[PDB]
């Protein structure tokens, strides 16, 4: 769940 | 034309393009086409971070499927924040589940993957609706941040 977080604060850039 | 009826299309469109069952000639929605894209973007890199975790998950079942999924979520979103990107990511999960699930479980009903798109659907719509309401909607707030 840690990556998926950061896979979409990634996206929301 | 629901609410819940909308993001159940959404997110059962989805496993379609994961799993590539052909649909009516032209493919979905502009929106459905839009979330493919993005989710695509996203799908493989996790999988191939995730590779010693889920070669070590048991789906098996919808229930189990089921499991996993809130067990995720629930972490996933432990810290409050609801953005499009990580909408993005509900969806990108539930595609590796059906994929997970296809491979794992026994004598599974037709169209299992409506059956994980609707537990998806509820997901989306009790804890993250009233969000989506409030930041454009997914023709005016998903739609015009990604294209
Ligand atoms: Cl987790």
């Amino acid at each position: 769940x840690t990556x998926l977080r950061r896979f979409g604060d990634l996206i929301n850039f | 034309d629901s609410e819940f009826g909308y993001i159940y299309r959404l997110a059962q469109d989805y496993l379609q393009s994961v799993l590539q069952i052909p649909q009516p000639g032209s493919g979905p929605s502009k929106t459905s086409r839009v979330l493919q894209n993005v989710a695509f973007s996203v799908q493989k890199e996790v999988e191939k971070n995730l590779k010693s975790c889920l070669d070590n998950v048991n789906v098996v079942s919808v229930d189990t499927a089921r499991t996993l999924f809130n067990q995720v979520m629930e972490k996933e979103f432990e810290d409050g924040i609801i953005n499009w990107g990580r909408i993005v990511t509900i969806f990108a999960f539930e595609g590796i589940l059906i994929k997970k699930l296809l491979r794992q479980q026994i004598a599974p009903d037709v169209d299992t993957y409506k059956e994980i798109s609707y537990f998806v659907a509820e997901f989306i719509m009790n804890n993250t609706g009233e969000w989506i309401r409030q930041n454009g909607g997914w023709e005016n707030g998903f739609v015009k941040k990604f294209e």
